[PDB]
């Protein structure tokens, strides 16, 4: 699962 | 030794190669040592520790265009995803520049976290930062200004009290409780946990997540 926080560094 | 406790610096992630603005925490031995660095604005990562080799001091003089010349190793601004848009900070040896009448075009080679990348037109080239040489210099002890970093969204402005759709939550608009902030593996779309008519209650262990748009 994808969060905004975690691809923050692409 | 080199780097102090306090002292605001740069911290290369090994594995993108880009360099993050960070604050020395701690510093141990195994110019063989060990950095405990915490970054500004990554709280959620806590404090991580460096080689010597991936921490130089804060960057803070910029190189105007007129003073770049060919061969000078920088730092600059790239996005190797979407070349067109504001990426991250990385190491670069300018290639070549041209100016015409309606540019200034500037092209290096950005080193990333593995091998190099030949011939990047970068795109902000009046943000390009003098790389600070060990000892050259005074250390960056107070706090300082912030680099603009992370692809910019042509809807709110990356104006953090306007309510976004396209970079914020997809449904209400929000952008607090981020890690809350499901992110759809198709549309690249932002969905709160709290949302969707059946309000998740947790991060779903899976892997992937398709919204409710895209089943
Ligand atoms: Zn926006
Ligand atoms: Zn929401
Ligand atoms: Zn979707």
């Amino acid at each position: 699962a994808r969060t905004k926080q975690t691809a923050r560094k692409s | 030794f080199l780097y102090k406790v306090n002292e605001y610096v740069d911290a290369r992630d090994t594995n993108m190669g880009a360099w993050f603005e960070a604050q020395v925490v701690r510093v141990t031995r195994k110019e063989d040592v060990i950095y405990h660095v915490k970054y500004d604005d990554y709280p959620e990562n806590g404090v991580v520790q460096m080689n010597s080799r991936d921490v130089r001091a804060r960057a803070r003089t910029i190189i105007k265009w007129q003073d770049l010349e060919v061969g000078q190793v920088v730092m600059l601004n790239y996005n190797p995803d979407n070349p067109k848009e504001r990426g991250f900070w990385y190491d670069a040896e300018i290639s070549r520049k041209r100016e015409t009448r309606t540019a200034r075009e500037l092209y290096a080679n950005v080193v990333l976290g593995d091998d190099s990348l030949n011939d990047c037109r970068i795109i902000f080239v009046d943000e390009v930062f003098k790389i600070e040489r060990p000892g050259e210099g005074s250390p960056m002890v107070d706090n300082p200004m912030r680099r603009k970093s992370g692809p910019s969204c042509k809807h709110c402005k990356d104006d953090v009290n306007r309510l976004c759709r396209v970079c914020a939550c997809h449904l209400c608009g929000g952008r607090q409780d981020p890690d809350k902030q499901l992110m759809c593996d198709e549309c690249d779309m932002a969905f709160h946990i709290y949302c969707l008519d059946p309000p998740l209650s947790s991060v779903p262990s899976e892997d992937e997540w398709y919204c409710p748009e895209c089943r």
